[PDB]
């Protein structure tokens, strides 16, 4: 109920506007008389997590090689905020 | 930066906070993610990506319907921490209400709340939703009554409630945790207003033709109500409200704080294009015993102090000269030491349809907060039912197994007995 | 022409009907847009 | 030379003066954006009473504009004349009144009283020399009648010279808008003749009247019954702002008109109104607007003037007019109905004549008025109080605040004896 009145937004072939009043039955039905069971059900990507939990070479695995690899090229820190090199530092170049 | 925090409780908060949260999403421009594409300030608060999350507590010991709102679309938009779970029930009970389930889960709602007003900068009360009849609301919420008025204090205090139902009614034992709920709320209180969930079944039948409704088909209307109350902080107009405006022009006593609601314009959609919604209409509509929120009639008792707040063009001078003819009739009774009698408060904003919504799309919406004597008719058969079963020691049972005694018992009747016996000599004429 | 024809027809011309005219309307002036700069004492 | 310091409360006061202070721009040529571009030179004369001078010609008011809640002072900001009203003349609060008094008389609004004080005991000893005061603001209210009476009470304390006038906004006695309505008006009134010299009571079911069968509009809003009451204003002081024939100032009508320190409760009015359509057809001379302002029915509160006889009677005009046929008109009106009179003052009518008429109009006036049938404003909330003292009907709110019962049991001995006054004269 919670998928179908919120999230779905409701049912979709059915009519948007229009509520016909009918002949015999003293009725107003065709809002009422559909009770929505529009699509797939429920699915909201619970089966895919437990899936790659559920099905399966690092069996030999020393953690050093697992939790330590070799990061990517483009992860290093730009430094943005240090001192430039280009103007040589303050330094006491008198050797004494 | 006028906010206001207002807590949601039970099985029924988490019920009617997925719909009464969700006009808030609509009016403004957001998302059920949580993104835009400044009067939402007092229901959203900016971070430093466009996010916007609420600030509201929903709290249910039984984690089965509040894990139905992490599963949809409202997730990304509420707060991880912010909705409070349990793993079990209270179980129609006031034992496990208010002393053994209650005490755990009491003090992960007071992070929440120290951490909520320690950021608001203009909140001005507190808004609660709870029932009588569960086991939650009738006892986790009792402990936070007990509970916020020692920390905050002398701030407001208001609770819009699921009475019960009259005649039909769904669980047996209500009648007790109904009438023990009541000792606890009479001081620790200040505005009580009643629902019904019977009620609206009568109304959604001679009003919308709609037959056999849902609760989601009397969640909406109840959730227009609320949209009707915080219509001041929220808009612009000409009179305007606020949480101190309403109980200052609303109760009078120190013991009899409780009101009526009654909303005016419910009509289908395809209905309100052959019928005139005049302004006479719209407040003659509320003064029908056919259109109270509650199966009570007000030509048994008197009035005492009412409301209106008006939306959309009010006008003033056609409502002047339509509260003009309400005091003319002697249909409509009163009480002597209130010869002003009414409010007035204004809003711009004409209301906004949901989709897939009953109601139609009404410029026009009048809330009417009123207190009458004749709720004191309706408290005695909710307490002619007590004695019915104490003299046979009923269902008892289970309620010393697990911290109260049986003196809880013995003076939540005698509270009643001069409750009632309050509203007999303030309905009585000088 | 029902009831107040002819003033409510007339004053369109000259002159969200609520939220515009909020503010108010020209109603104690007349028409004409200055009648200042009178050197008349 | 003879400035005006404005005070505003509430937010019954802050769509009055924001109303008030448009047609002070439009009679001296104000734009909303600061400047001046009027084409005349008289109304560039003494623009120093409203309009204090700053860098590039700019006139920026002398405006004080204070409420509790700033849910108010957003939307003057947001109004058609934003830029003109000062940014640091918006003292404001965190929590609305809510129809109460002691919470801005004393606790809420008492502390921000010296905040405002601070305004204005700056500004006011920025003018060369002030004439005095004045006040739009709310009794019906919890900030107007709750703060703003201290402002009254505490200015008054520090300059005890100066005229205290007020454009009161007092409650309609039939059709009732706030159910503490007997109490927040009951207690103001209380203050109001220890303090305050010039009364003014407006009612708005006296001003639902005017612009529906006088003005001819079917759908009224506040912003067209406010231009009437911000027409009364400015048509107050229209002869110490401009030349004329006989200038008069806010002293010479507090001297020809209250007899008494308690009898001064006026009763105010405007001449000439007919209806927007049918405009061209009258003839706009002496006679139309002294045959309107001399009646029951262009009255701006809802009191019946026939019922009593009026003590004193003011008035003032404006534009070119000639004098003998005004001064053949105040005496039919005194020979006439002589029973609407006392008989105990010799002359009972004052006028005073301007130059030049409103941008649009060619004869204007205002009427002021003391009455003694005034009583039936006050009798009506008078009674409403004790039948609902006698029955305890609110006093939980007022007891929990900081206030007693023998702050109430006085506020009707006081209304009680100001109508054993006025009640042996009429």
């Amino acid at each position: 109920t919670y998928d179908d009145h919120y999230n779905r937004h409701n049912y979709n072939p059915g009519l948007p506007a229009l509520r016909t009043w009918n002949g015999q039955k003293l009725l107003w039905l065709p809002e009422k008389s559909d009770f929505p069971l529009v699509a797939p059900p429920t699915n909201y990507g619970l089966l895919e997590q437990l899936q790659q939990k559920w099905l399966a070479t690092s069996l030999k695995e020393s953690i050093y090689t697992t939790s330590y690899p070799r990061l990517p090229v483009c992860a290093m820190s730009r430094r943005e905020h240090a001192i430039p090199v280009p103007h040589p530092r303050l330094q006491p170049i008198p050797r004494f | 930066m006028r906010e206001c925090i207002s807590i949601h409780v039970g099985q029924a908060g988490v019920q009617i906070g997925n719909a009464c949260w969700e006009l808030y999403c609509l009016e403004h421009g957001i998302q059920p993610d949580g993104q835009m594409p400044d009067s939402f300030n007092t229901f959203f608060s900016e971070t430093g990506a466009g996010k916007h999350v609420p600030r509201a507590v929903f709290v249910d010991l039984e984690p089965t319907v509040i894990d139905e709102v992490r599963t949809g679309t409202y997730r990304q938009l509420f707060h991880p921490e912010q909705l409070i779970t349990g793993k079990e029930d209270a179980a129609n009970n006031y034992a496990r209400g208010h002393y053994t389930i209650g005490k755990e889960i009491i003090d992960l709602v007071l992070d929440r709340i120290r951490k909520l007003a320690d950021q608001c900068t203009g909140l001005q009360g507190f808004l609660v939703f709870h029932s009588f009849g569960g086991g939650t609301g009738s006892g986790f919420t009792s402990l936070l009554m007990e509970r916020l008025s020692v920390d905050y204090g002398k701030k407001s205090k208001l609770e819009f409630s699921i009475y019960p139902a009259p005649q039909v009614s769904t669980a047996v034992v209500e009648p007790y945790n109904s009438i023990l709920t009541t000792h606890t709320t009479l001081e620790h209180s200040d505005c009580a207003f009643m629902v019904d969930n019977e009620a609206i079944y009568d109304i959604c039948r001679r009003n919308l033709d709609i037959e056999r409704p849902t609760y989601t088909n009397l969640n909406r209307l109840i959730g227009q109500i609320v949209s009707s109350i915080t219509a001041s902080l929220r808009f612009d107009g000409a009179l305007n409200v606020d949480l101190t405006e309403f109980q200052t022009n609303l109760v009078p006593y120190p013991r009899i704080h409780f009101p009526l609601a009654t909303y005016a314009p419910v009509i289908s959609a395809e209905k309100a294009y052959h019928e005139q919604l005049s302004v006479a209409e719209i407040t003659n509509a509320c003064f029908e015993p056919a259109n109270q929120m509650v199966k009570c009639d007000p030509r048994h008792g008197k009035y005492m102090a009412c409301c209106l707040l008006y939306r959309g063009d009010v006008v003033p001078k056609d409502v002047n000269a339509a509260i003009a003819t309400i005091k003319t009739k002697r249909t409509i009774q009163f009480v002597d030491w209130c010869p002003t009698g009414f409010k007035v408060g204004i809003n711009y904003q004409p209301p906004t349809v949901v989709p897939g919504g009953d109601l139609a799309k009404v410029q026009r919406a009048v809330c009417m907060l009123s207190n009458t004597t004749a709720i004191a008719e309706a408290w005695a058969r909710l307490d002619h039912k007590f004695d019915l079963m104490y003299a046979k020691r009923a269902f008892v049972h289970w309620y010393v197994g697990e911290g109260m005694e049986e003196g809880e018992f013995s003076e939540a009747r005698e509270d009643m007995a001069a409750l009632e016996k309050d509203y007999e000599e303030v309905g009585v004429d000088s | 022409l029902l009831y107040n024809w002819e003033e409510e027809r007339a004053t369109n011309q000259l002159d969200s009907e609520s939220y515009f005219f909020r503010h108010g309307h020209q109603g104690l002036l007349t028409t004409q847009p200055q009648s200042p700069m009178s050197s008349s004492t | 030379m003879r400035e005006i310091v404005h005070l505003q409360a509430g937010q019954c006061g802050n769509q009055i003066g924001a109303k008030f202070w448009e047609v002070i721009s439009d009679e001296h040529g104000i734009d909303p954006t600061g400047t001046y571009h009027g084409d005349s030179d008289l109304q560039l004369e003494r623009i120093n009473v409203y309009y204090n001078e700053a860098t590039g010609g700019k006139y920026v008011p002398r405006a004080v504009l204070v409420d509790l809640e700033p849910g108010t002072m957003d939307s003057v900001r947001s109004g058609p004349f934003g830029q003109i009203f000062r940014p640091d003349n918006f003292v404001f609060g965190q929590s609305g009144a809510g129809n109460n008094w002691a919470k801005g008389h004393y606790t809420e609004g008492a502390e921000l009283v010296d905040s405002v004080l601070d305004v204005v005991r700056k500004e006011a000893e920025s003018c060369d020399c002030l004439q005095g005061f004045q006040l739009t603001h709310s009794l019906g209210g919890g900030t107007g009648s709750g703060m703003g009476t201290l402002l009254i009470s505490k200015i008054r304390e520090e300059y005890p010279d100066r005229i205290m006038n007020t454009f009161s906004v007092v409650p309609s006695p039939k059709v009732s808008d706030t159910v503490v309505e007997p109490y927040n008006a009951t207690l103001s009134v209380h203050q109001l003749v220890e303090n305050t010299d010039e009364t003014y009571c407006i009612d708005n079911e006296a001003l639902y009247d005017i612009c529906f069968r006088t003005l001819k509009l079917t759908t009224p809003t506040y912003g067209d019954l406010n231009h009437l009451v911000s027409a009364t204003m400015s048509g107050v002081t229209t002869c110490l702002r401009f030349p004329g024939q006989l200038n008069a100032d806010l002293r010479k009508l507090a001297v020809n008109m209250v007899p008494f320190p308690r009898l001064h409760f006026f009763m105010p009015g405007f001449a000439p109104l007919t209806s927007r359509g049918s405009q061209q057809y009258r003839a706009l001379t002496v006679p139309e607007l002294t045959q309107q302002m001399f009646d029951a029915k262009n009255m701006m509160a809802a009191c019946d003037p026939r019922h009593g006889r009026y003590l004193t009677v003011a008035a003032v005009f404006r534009g070119r007019m000639s004098m003998k046929e005004v001064d053949e008109q105040m005496l039919n009106v005194q020979n006439k109905n002589s029973s609407y009179f006392v008989e105990w003052i010799p002359n009972n009518v004052k006028t005073a004549v301007c130059d030049i008429p409103p941008r649009g109009l060619k004869m204007s006036a205002t009427f002021i008025g003391n009455s003694t049938a005034i009583q039936e404003l006050f009798k009506r909330i008078s009674e409403q109080f004790t039948a609902m003292f006698r029955r305890k009907a609110f006093l939980h709110w007022y007891t929990g605040e900081g206030m007693d019962e023998m702050e109430f049991t006085e506020a009707e001995s006081n209304m009680n004896d100001l109508v054993s006054e006025y009640q042996q004269y009429q």
